[PDB]
């Protein structure tokens, strides 16, 4: 996206890339499955803009006054996903991740 | 609720007793058995226990993680050590922490 006084002109970047990886080790806060609205729209043709990733962490939570604040002198975690093995992708690259649920799952009656 | 591991078949209770040595037998005269010879046994008790353990898989995080608090003694001296004198010269006072040491040391994502 090149912003100009002329206007915004989008143009392919042959040099761009994306960096994708999956947690098979569950080593980052697992944010899926809390029913937060990030999903593909029901309509194909409704573009799906991927949700940003964030995670809650707790400190020491003290009641100082009517308002409670977390001073964060403990139990505060900082996850740089930058530091982890990921796969640089670019125009013309295919990345797929296959996954299989446990066999132990119960049959949910319909 | 109160402790480590409930077990169906626990470590057997190991029952020990002095082999009783009775006193001189009376010629069926006063019909009161002499008390057993007073005696006591002293012995080494070897007790070894093996624990299965797993090395910690550290949460992959960028923060140094504050360790579990090191024990504190009411006395202020180092815990689990022999202190020379507490208002005596006679015997050293072994010092245990003010509060129970808890085996919980480092966070892990739940």
């Amino acid at each position: 996206v090149a912003t100009n006084q002329t206007g915004t002109t989008v143009s392919d970047s042959a040099s761009g890339g994306i960096t994708v990886f999956a947690d098979d080790s569950y080593d980052y806060p697992y944010v899926l499955g809390h029913n937060q609205d990030t999903l593909p729209g029901h309509l194909p043709g409704e573009n799906y803009v991927l949700p940003q990733y964030g995670y809650i962490t707790r400190g020491r939570e003290i009641d100082q006054q009517n308002s409670i604040v977390a001073i964060s002198d403990h139990k505060t975690e900082l996850f740089f996903l930058e530091h982890h093995d990921a796969e640089c992708l670019g125009t013309g690259d295919h990345w797929s991740h296959h996954y299989e649920f446990p066999d132990d799952l119960p049959w949910r009656k319909l | 609720l109160l402790g480590g591991w409930g077990v169906l078949t626990p470590p057997p209770m190991i029952f020990v007793k002095l082999r009783s040595q009775p006193g001189p037998p009376s010629p069926g005269a006063h019909t009161v058995p002499q008390s057993n010879l007073n005696q006591y046994a002293i012995f080494h008790l070897h007790y070894s226990m093996q624990f299965l353990v797993k090395r910690r898989k550290r949460s992959r995080r960028h923060n140094p993680e504050k360790p579990a608090p090191f024990p504190t003694t009411d006395s202020g001296r180092m815990p689990f050590t022999l202190a020379n004198s507490l208002k005596d010269p006679n015997t050293p006072v072994y010092e245990v922490p003010s509060d129970q040491w808890i085996a919980r040391n480092y966070s892990h994502l739940l």
